[PDB]
RNA sequence: CGGCCGCAAGGUUAAAACUCAAAUGAAUUGACGGGGGCCCGCACAAGCGGUGGAGCAUGUGGUUUAAUUCGAUGCAACGCG
RNA sequence: UAGUCCGGAUUGGAGUCUGCAACUCGACUCCAUGAAGUCGGAAUCGCUAGUAAUCGUGGAUCAGAAUGCCACGGUGAAUAC
RNA sequence: AGGACCGAACCGACUAAUGUCGAAAAAUUAGCGGAUGACUUGUGGCUGGGGGUGAAAGGCCAAUCAAACCGGGAGAUAGCUGGUUCUCCCCGAAAGCUAUUUAGGUAGCGCCUCGUGAAUUCAUCUCCGGGGGUAGAGCACUGUUUCGGCAAGGGGGUCAUCCCGACUUACCAACCCGAUGCAAACUGCGAAUACCGGAGAAUGUUAUCACGGGAGACACACGGCGGGUGCUAACGUCCGUC
RNA sequence: AGCCAGGAUGUUGGCUUAGAAGCAGCCAUCAUUUAAAGAAAGCGUAAUAGCUCACUGGUCGAGUCGGCCUGCGCGGAAGA
RNA sequence: GUUUAUUAAAAACACAGCACUGUGCAAACACGAAAGUGGACGUAUACGGUGUGACGCCUGCCCGGUGCCGGGAGGUUAAU
RNA sequence: UCCUCCUAAAGAGUAACGGAGGAGCACGAAGGUUGGCUAAUCCUGGUCGGACAUCAGGAGGUUAGUGCAAUGGCAUAAGCC
RNA sequence: GCUCAACGGAUAAAAGGUACUCCGGGGAUAACAGGCUGAUACCGCCCAAGAGUUCAUAUCGACGGCGGUGUUUGGCACCUCGAUGUCGGCUCAUCACAUCCUGGGGCUGAAGUAGGUCCCAAGGGUAUGGCUGUUCGCCAUUUAAAGUGGUACGCGAGCUG
RNA sequence: UGCCUGGCGGCCGUAGCGCGGUGGUCCCACCUGACCCCAUGCCGAACUCAGAAGUGAAACGCCGUAGCGCCGAUGGUAGUGUGGGGUCUCCCCAUGCGAGAGUAGGGAACUGCCAGGCAA
RNA sequence: GCCCGGAUAGCUCAGUCGGUAGAGCAGGGGAUUGAAAAUCCCCGUGUCCUUGGUUCGAUUCCGAGUCCGGGCACCA
RNA sequence: CGCGGGGUGGAGCAGCCUGGUAGCUCGUCGGGCUCAUAACCCGAAGGUCGUCGGUUCAAAUCCGGCCCCCGCAACCA
RNA sequence: CGCGGGGUGGAGCAGCCUGGUAGCUCGUCGGGCUCAUAACCCGAAGAUCGUCGGUUCAAAUCCGGCCCCCGCAACCA
């Protein structure tokens, strides 16, 4: 129900200086989810301008097998947006146990990524977010590392 | 709650059990649990086995089930008098013979592997031991 | 909803190998053609393998599938 | 409520607490009436041609947008400022 | 008498003029392209005279940018008991 | 005045106890209701058995009533029960099948007996000839099953996004391939026993078959074996077989 | 099998963590004086410290250790 | 008041009252093969049937089904 | 009532309110015969045509069909003209 | 010419009630008790993820497993059809112990008080009313406690009805 | 008398597939033409016919290869009739029969008759 | 006097486990009106009793001081 | 435990019975009349037919299980 | 099983009776008129006669078989 405001504030941008320049049309890719800290690398679509696909990767690397003169370079001016995978044992409450944790901890919650299926007793649940301040990456990863159903809660990529 | 995905006859006769078992041996994991008893694994109780041992190795090496019920066990509901049909479906079970292995396991040291078994083999009804696959 | 059933046919065989039997004699009263006819031996319309002959009886496994046939001795 | 009368329906006698600063009579000027009379105007009727259907122009609502500046928005805003 | 030599939207190409500038966003030209539409539901509009209707001419605004507005004559009814 | 009132005789009969092989085949005792009335009683009439009568309970009609009593059809009928009387001798069942307004009866057949009559007729074994698809087995097929390999196609994606199309995935995954089990209604395999047929020896008071007189029997129980059912419960139940 | 004593240190291993210094957690599984000592099996401290540990040598001194296979037993095992 | 004499006295029955409906007198109905009688030596303010059951306030909607009454044209219609 | 499969213990038969499905017809042709032919289903290519009409080829092999349920059977075809 | 389909076909042609009932049979065939059984019900036992702030096993313990009893709900018709007259109350009880109290212990996440729990132990003790026919149950008020069961869910040739 | 090849069998995957090689004098195939015999629910593709230049590709056959299919012991196991036993929801024993599967191995047929060709 | 607990945006309420202060209602904001309602689009909202100390994190630890709801106890 | 009936646009009902193509009423939506609303007038969309599986060339329909909903039964005990 | 009647435009449905040559109302549409519908009024919109043969110059007709329906009646195999 709490699934825009980015696209409508990334344009207040700021956040990227391509080669020397910011003001770029730009968008982080969704195939790195580039963060705050590593800079990237960024490539030029023909249109919605700039399409950064976080410092080295696959398909940032297979545009180098095409038209890699067009790619080009720059860093991050000023940990929003992202996504994690928590695949667990069962669940028992545990889609509480992320909430749980999330809830007045802040981060923004529209990765309803889950995925309860396999063949033995291990839920796939994936989730987005959009967290604010690198810090709070952190405590995320002591506070979700140490739940009992979950066996792994860590910045998927 | 393991069971056959679409059958072909539903209620089935009940059928003495008699005879030895079959896969003897422990063609996976290094390690397995062959069985020496010779009675009737429900699905319930195998699954339970498997959260069992799974319990045990965490989830390093692997593990593979080395039976399936696929036996429909049928019963009557209470205070109903005989005759009138074979009874409905209740749940299923996989007929086990003396020697039959059943969880075959690797990748985990072999000690971590004989302490689950005790477990899984503790809540099974049947007798069973230990094994590990000697070479042909 | 079951307990339906037919009424046994009495079939299989009926004459078994180095048997002795008339023309007329009825071999075998096969459903559908697990055998087929030999020499001196006529297919009623039923499958019914009968004796065309008086004579001995056999069963033969000749043909290149392997079909077993039946045939009167000529005794 | 009680009392009396009544077969009944009810009737007759007849309060209070509470509640508002009005309720009300007539008469006046208007407005209105699916009241009456008298009269007019493209009001209708009698006709001529239209929009509304079509594509396009233009304005408007709504929607969208980082902005779709602001105002106009029964008749008397909508090719309007 | 056909969507037809009707229709002209849309669209490609190639141009002209204005103006620092014509992609968003101009006008106009040429070649081609060539849709909806075969008189429009409910509903509803103007109009009695040189009006309706139909036809083209012009002007302010204006660098440019009218199918709008304003203005001018041409043609020229019906009907009102 | 009154189907008025309290109330004895009178009429009734609510309560309790006693009695309940009694004092009695419905009463005594203690109390009960009616008691001028649709009351009660004498005597004597009338109404009759599918009839009477009934302030209606199927109550009453001679201690009897959802059709009285007595006698007569009449030894009703009784697939039901009980019982069925002296003796010895010989043989000796079945509790199955099929059919039944049949299922605790009966009928024909199976088994029984007595009689006449017939062939190594028959049984046992060794040997020979036979079909089988069961136990077991197996997984080619019908289904089902686990893992692995390969993997279309399905989704996430990057790029492109009109469109084609190109890479990409620690995502789902058909098919075929390799290993792996499961089956009464799966079989590319397949016993023993079982059954039929042929021959030969041994032993068997013909043990065999046919015809004939008379039956009984058709409720079966248990135990072992092979199963169905049931909970691989029942001295359970349903068959085969001994 | 007992008892005498050693069981350290380089060092706070680095990162981590308000400290985690021998043991929250990833890595390490290097070397040192080596009789031996791993960046610790169990305990414990805010971290420390500290009692043990595997282990190493002293005394005595003969067997000793755990799995395996099975024979027969014990518990498990309460009724009117 | 009555009631199951001999397990039931009641809330059962009857009950006066109300309604329905039958019946014009050789009544209706019943007893009876019948004659004949009760009805009644009465005649609609009467007599039989039925439902209800003093009195008080009342007694609503339904004619499809069934039955009862009325209509008789038309189809169907027996012996003849 | 009748058919098919299992139970049914490799001959026949064999019970249960045991397990599973059917029939109470159809056809003058779907019968008889003579001659002939033999499929399913995927892959590829192909006007409209697309997961799938028809077509060509191939692999494949009877996984098809047999008026209807099942079983046995069927290419010498019983299958199809 | 028959769904004579109950399909070997009693008729050409046929549905009910009987607690007003009646007769001849059966424990072949039921209700209740018993008997076998123990699915179910009850009690106990194993494994033990987990809860228990730390720590599984002080105390509970899921997923599962094996039992034991013969109290329940049942299954089976072996006993009884020539009468087993069913629940509760009353009266009178007797046994088991899987113990409610009292007595003796261990552990306790037991300071003491008072409890939790398991082991031993059957000597004795082990309510009065309200409502309901109830047993039971809820409730009132007690008590050291107001046990769980068997005994034809004891007890009617003793009572009540 | 040896090799070819064709027809017809016996037998019927030890005989069948795949792979590699190979033959055209004859034989065979394909092949050529089709007024006519006959034929196509269209079509000489098939069928049918008249023929024969061409060829050995296809097909066919032979030869080699075992990558498979296929065959297959011995032993053991399972089962099992019969007679005993137990811990009798299953098994033990004596005992006769005795698998399926799998292993060693086998293995790319053999064969009779006739007819024509070559070599004898 | 001692012992035990309650205090959280304006109202009602969530919480919290020594770690980075929320839900609901009103309320305000914008559209519209003269201002409301209806309708439409937005939203904030707290010294956690105070206070220091253990506080990088105390709001969950700790009393000291507050009021608040129980309980015992001074019966001169 | 039992037998019968039903689940279809947002609501109520068809249509199923007897295989191919789902209609009615209100409601939702678009326009009109009105100062404005309703009413009224014009025009329009909207239903994977409970779920899964099956039978079939094809299933809302035929068949089976599952979940729901209602009915009738649960007697002698 | 026989007999008595009968399928006519989409159709309720006359014609028949007394051979050639076929009506009605609902189907729809429009104009009309319409505060706006309403209502109401006119023409258009409309089958070679239930199926196929005989006799006839010509077959609804007059008749034979024929499907379907509608009644009686034989429903004692």
């Amino acid at each position: 129900q709490l699934q825009y405001t980015p696209q409508n504030r990334s344009k207040d941008n700021g956040r990227v200086v391509v080669e020397g320049v910011g003001n770029l049309m730009h968008h982080i890719a969704r195939c790195c989810q580039p963060i705050p800290g590593d800079e990237i690398v960024g490539f030029i679509t023909q249109g919605r301008g700039i399409s950064v696909h976080r410092a080295d990767c696959e398909q940032l690397a297979e545009l180098r097998s095409h038209a890699p003169e067009r790619i080009v370079d720059a860093v991050w001016g000023e940990g929003y947006s992202l996504v994690v995978r928590v695949v667990a044992n069962d669940r028992s409450g545990l889609l509480r146990d992320i909430t749980t944790i999330l809830a007045n901890e802040k981060v923004n919650v529209l990765g309803v990524a889950s995925r309860s299926d396999t063949k033995q007793q291990l839920a796939t649940i994936d989730m987005t977010i959009e967290i604010y301040n690198l810090q709070v990456l952190g405590r995320v990863l002591g506070k979700l590392n140490q739940v009992p159903d979950v066996i792994d809660a860590r910045r998927l990529h | 709650m393991l069971q056959p995905k679409r059958t072909k006859f539903r209620k089935m006769h009940k059928g003495r059990n008699r005879g030895l078992a079959q896969g003897t041996d422990v063609s996976f994991g290094s390690f397995g649990l062959k069985a020496v008893g010779r009675g009737r694994l429900t699905a319930r109780q195998i699954e339970a086995a498997r959260r069992a041992m799974t319990r045990a190795v965490k989830r390093q090496g692997k593990i593979w089930i080395r039976v399936f019920p696929d036996k429909p066990i049928t019963e009557k509901p209470l205070a109903v008098r005989m005759g009138k049909g074979k009874g409905n479906v209740e749940y299923w079970v996989a007929l086990i013979q003396p020697g039959k292995v059943l969880y075959e396991m690797d990748g985990v040291p072999e000690e971590l592997a004989r302490e689950a078994f005790k477990l899984a083999a503790a809540k099974l009804p049947i007798k069973t031991t230990f094994v590990t696959k000697t070479v042909m | 909803r079951n307990g339906r059933d037919s009424e046994a046919k009495r079939l299989g065989v009926k004459r078994f190998g180095g048997e002795s039997v008339l023309a007329g004699s009825i071999i075998v009263r096969q459903r559908g053609t697990k055998f087929h006819a030999g020499a001196n031996v006529g297919c009623g319309r039923d499958h019914t393998l009968f004796a065309k002959a008086d004579g001995k009886v056999k069963f033969e496994v000749k043909g290149p599938k392997n079909r077993k046939f039946i045939s009167i001795e000529a005794e």
